[PDB]
């Protein structure tokens, strides 16, 4: 991530994510908790991003 | 296809202009193209191999782009990239070989493997470029159709000959009257002899002729003709037609009379020459005609007059011959020459995976038998596969 | 001149960088300089032709240009342009077969046809790109008055030359004594002969000399040198040197003895080779000289000592010989090879055509005429038609 | 050293790519590598030459940049170009020239003169560049240590041997059996000589058999098979094995029988043909072993008869041969070959400057006894030498 | 790989700089060192073995650091490190072993086991340091390029080779003429003998010589050389040359004539010594040349006229000999020698895990078999697994 935002994207990730393929990031993060177990339904995580 | 020779320029032109050294701006152009194909890449995965003793590896994809830390590359940046390429390289290899040995009669001029058959795909058209490779740049113009070419020295358009032709003979072979000749690769040696010296010949000449028709037309090429079979000016023991006995041949040389070469093409003359040795030049012909005759000496020193008797036994076998050598040609079809390494690239690929006799070639990629009955097929499936070998050689020789 | 070139590798760094795929950036500084040609044109007239068998298609120039947007290429862009590449192909073809036929006595080193007289025109020049096919890349230097080159396997420098020299000889032609060749291309090959065997020779020694004037200085060749002429290692039957009469050459091979080889240059030895058969390197030189002997054998098993008696008649025909083969070589001066297509393209395009014979080249352009008789207008007629036809072979082949 | 590759593709994609003409645009990532050049350059002092003939030059260096201003290029741009290259052009020969004749035992592969051992100082390596030349691409590769790889037409792997070995004589040699051959470039031609035509040979047949260790593997070889050596089917008087008298030899040729043809590696076949001739492949060999036999004829007419008595004297002498020659192949070391013109351009240069003769190259760069005895020191000083001379004909030929 | 050597020195510059005590400040460049190691490692599986008797052990990492506090190591200290090293050493052993096995015709050069391909990935060069150990050292700097160097003592550079070839001979052999010798390991003795005590020889003096070419180049050799060949100074009975009978050899002894050793490189003698005995050096050499004379005595006493007769029978054969012994020498290929165990490591591990023969190695790693055929892929991968077994032996003897 820290090599990525301090030189600016090309999109490689968007591409990877567009074609929708797997990917990772790594580094430090926010985070956030839930307890909704609907939200689990509603694939809440794929969203974000 | 021409997918696949990208992939390979690509490196080269890569493994090349990339040093430790060199200023960033004297790759801009390249950097680019290079890495929009890492993108389209990533994720699809492939299979190669499955087949003789051709190991089956599987390949997968994962890797980050390339910098540009301004000014010169830092040896880093080289080291970093390097490790990225020598994956590309031993996996072009492993494709490359995978398409390079399957065939096929109906439709044997496209691509065969699993490996190809999605390279073809629409998604990765995005690549191809600087087609200057002599080879694809002949590819391309026969997918549109239109006057291709190729360059080759010492040509391999002659199947291996090698025999004779008694035109009177008797079951002593003691007054023989014929030809023998040696026709292979882009050379023809043909000498015609006549134990009697033409002594009942009308005018004391006896004709000879010595007819070679190409497999394909060969245009533009320079040709060495020299006067004298050296292959057939020494004595000889040599089967019988009918292989039941042997025969002697004990030749004296003379002067081929009346020399006359004709390179045609569907039966026309396009190029004569008469009594020229040297170098000539056949700008377009599918056949070569060598006419030449054996005139008796109208005068003899006692020497000469003694080898050429008016009554049997002749010991002495008056010969005269002729040869002819293509050092330059050009062909619109594919042929082994003496400078190329396709046909051996080919050739040594599927001994060493040990791969088996196919539908198409003969066994072993036999030249001779190869150019003996040039299909269609045949040459559509050399063609890829020379076509291959080249895109190889420009990474792995 | 200079023009034509570009507008070659403009086509092929075209037609071959254009395809259905690629990305822009790969071509930025490629479609630019394209265009620019395109300007210069639009408003021109031109013909071709107006000679023997040749058209005399005319053409004129008024063209669109191309975008400068799109990432990738889409393939309606490609055929868009195909159609308008078609028309300078069909066109150069054309242009260069019409400047390479008419040969000029005076300034046959310049331009000729009503087609170049105006591209050598001043608004023109404004096109000229990337000259590094080994052809341009030394016409110019040339034009500049400088130190010129170039490369060849198997160079043409010997005219065709098959003869003899009788040093002793008599009527009967029983008891001879000279030597025998073949000069032709990049070989000789030369036998000493003498029917006594050195018997009455001093030191039973007799010396033998054969001696090559090239037309043109080579330097850098590399070449085989080996004992022994096979082709004047069987029985003949020759014609006498006045053509009354013919000879019985009868030889048996023994090695030649004080082999000495030197390439001279003006009169100057520059290399000398004693008795060395392999390969060998001659660096600068417009002679070879090849001196060998016979020496008479001291010592005879009675096989031997039978094929040489005290006395005629001499039967078996004592012979020494060498073979000399040019391999490679750079000439400062065109030359035909054994690889390169030029004399067979030039020799071509005028055949097919009918181009009468003119003031300049040999008929047929016969090579070893030409090179017998190289004088300076040959040569640089010559030189313009090579160029020519290199410029032309980056496209038609 | 790779350095020194730049400074000429620099050069030539300059002398080339910058005429009267031309956009800008078509060169700026040409322009700028250039000058970056320059700057390094200036201040710098060289030193070249103090080695037998040859000139000792010094030079300096303070030069203006490049107008990275104009649209097109204007003549008067060109000319004070051309200036400043020339001096560059003069140079760099002067500087090949000077690290091509020295040699060294311990690190013979290194560079060695004054000039060149501060050019692969650190502040220089600002400066490779498109490493597309065949030569190059194989230096680097073997840095990294990898498999690197040429292209050869003609090679020249076999030492000169021309020789015989007597398996059956006697003092009067009059009743002999061996063989005898030349071995030469990529030639091998090999006689085997039976004077008694297999009369009291078990099954009347004589088994030959001739090997050749080649000093250097050869990979993906395009070989031309052939029935026959010509150059031992004359008459012919010999020397004794002992050099004390001289023999006779009358071959009658007949076609070898059971002809096997093994190319072998470390001991072990990897090709095998049986009686193929024409053209044949051998992937990978260090070997190569030819077998062939001569089998008395069953049947024979009565002049054949008379040639093969059941009693001496045998005066017509049963030979039978093989010609072979390796047309292309790839080695993984340099060679001499047909084509190329490395050898020669090293051996010119130090013959022209009368070098003399170091601690690792035989006297006058003799190929036979550098293939003969082929050491690694040898072949490493080889190798710089010869990429040298690539790098150097990229400008001056 | 030199990931590998690392993995050692870091382990015994580690069981050996820890013990109950030591101020800490004698680690802490070390210290670091390790951990950085663990880090990189744990969370990475391994595997090992899978042939012959040896166990498919695999392996697991999750360990803690190594707290740099304390100023003085307690006891405590150490076995909580101990227990954790002694999981490396059982490994490393494992891991030894597993890769000095499995060999490559092709690149045999680099690393096979699924152990370590995966050590020269990339993300474990993390590690790599203090390469003191004489061989690594070596190896480097062949994977950079440059002269390496070994050092030895009593190094094994000749075969074992035990014969004699008589020049004179005949049934009986009572009266004998040739030498005969044992080449082993360092050493040569050779004895050349006449039974006629050169009696009828031309000055009364017969002479011998002994010529043994080395595989490898030896450089830098202390050698001693001394007259007499003690091993055959003795009555012997031999066998005949065609093993059908024996013959007897009673030696009596004289001092050798004009001794001349010869150390030849490349056909070129670099050192000479004339009667020279003692310690003498040959500083570069790849054959060894031992020429030397039986000279019969010119003055005898009775006792000494008594042995050598003038007519036969031949009773007491003079001889005459020499003894040569390589000390010590440097090669720049590895080979076994009288005092390093890596050939005996290799092939001691091979053996007590019952490793089958592969297609690089002789069976059982046979020296003489291995130097006799000394190939590239032999010394490649005898090199390779000799710096194993030397990083072993770091840890493991
Ligand atoms: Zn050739
Ligand atoms: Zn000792």
């Amino acid at each position: 991530l820290e090599e990525l935002m301090r030189t600016g994207d090309y999109a490689q990730i968007t591409n990877m994510l567009l074609n929708n393929q797997p990917v990772a990031l790594v580094g430090a993060l926010p985070f956030v908790t839930d307890s909704s177990v609907i939200s689990l339904i509603a694939k809440l995580d794929a969203t974000v991003f | 296809m021409d997918v696949l020779y990208s992939l390979s320029k690509t490196l080269k032109d890569a493994r090349d202009k990339i040093v430790e050294g060199t200023l960033y701006s004297n790759v801009s152009d390249l950097i680019q193209q290079f890495n929009q194909m890492i993108i389209t890449m990533n994720g699809n995965e492939f299979q190669t191999g499955g087949i003789g003793n051709l190991p089956i590896r599987n390949w997968n994809f994962d890797f980050g782009l390339l910098g540009t830390t301004l000014l010169n590359l830092d040896a880093n940046y080289v080291e970093t990239a390097r490790n990225t390429i020598d994956y590309f390289v031993d996996f072009v290899d492993n494709v490359c070989m995978d398409e390079m040995v399957r065939e096929s009669q109906r439709n044997g001029i496209a691509p065969q493997s699993d490996s190809l058959r999605k390279l073809s795909g629409l998604k990765f058209k995005r690549i191809n470029f600087d087609n200057s490779s002599e080879y694809i740049e002949n590819w391309n113009l026969q997918n549109r159709r239109q006057r291709t070419g190729f360059t080759f020295h010492k040509p391999n358009i002659f199947p291996y000959s090698a025999s004779f032709t008694l035109n009177r003979s008797q079951p002593a072979h003691d007054n023989l009257m014929g030809t023998m000749w040696l026709n292979a690769g882009s050379e023809i040696q043909v000498a015609g002899f006549d134990y009697s010296c033409a002594i009942n010949a009308p005018a004391n000449t006896q004709q000879f002729e010595h007819i070679v028709q190409l497999r394909r037309v060969l245009t533009t090429a320079t040709i060495t003709l020299l006067p004298d079979a050296e292959r057939f000016s020494f004595p000889r023991v040599i089967n019988s037609a009918d292989g039941a006995t042997t025969w002697y041949f004990n030749p004296v040389i003379l002067r081929p009379n009346n020399v006359e070469v004709e390179f045609l093409l569907n039966g026309q003359i396009i190029n004569t020459y008469q009594a020229r040795f040297g170098t000539i030049i056949a700008r377009n012909f599918d056949t070569i005609r060598l006419s030449f005759q054996l005139m008796r000496p109208p005068n003899m020193t006692p020497a000469v007059a003694a080898l050429f008797p008016n009554a049997q036994p002749f010991e002495h076998h008056a010969t005269v011959g002729l040869t002819l050598r293509i050092e330059s040609a050009v062909c619109e079809s594919v042929l082994a020459d003496a400078s190329e390494t396709m046909l051996a690239n080919v050739t040594s690929v599927r001994q060493e995976y040990a791969i088996p006799v196919g539908p198409v070639f003969p066994p072993g990629m036999n030249w001779t038998d190869l150019i003996t009955n040039y299909s269609p097929s045949r040459e559509d499936n050399l063609q890829r596969v020379f076509t291959v070998a080249s895109i190889r050689s420009m990474l792995v020789k």
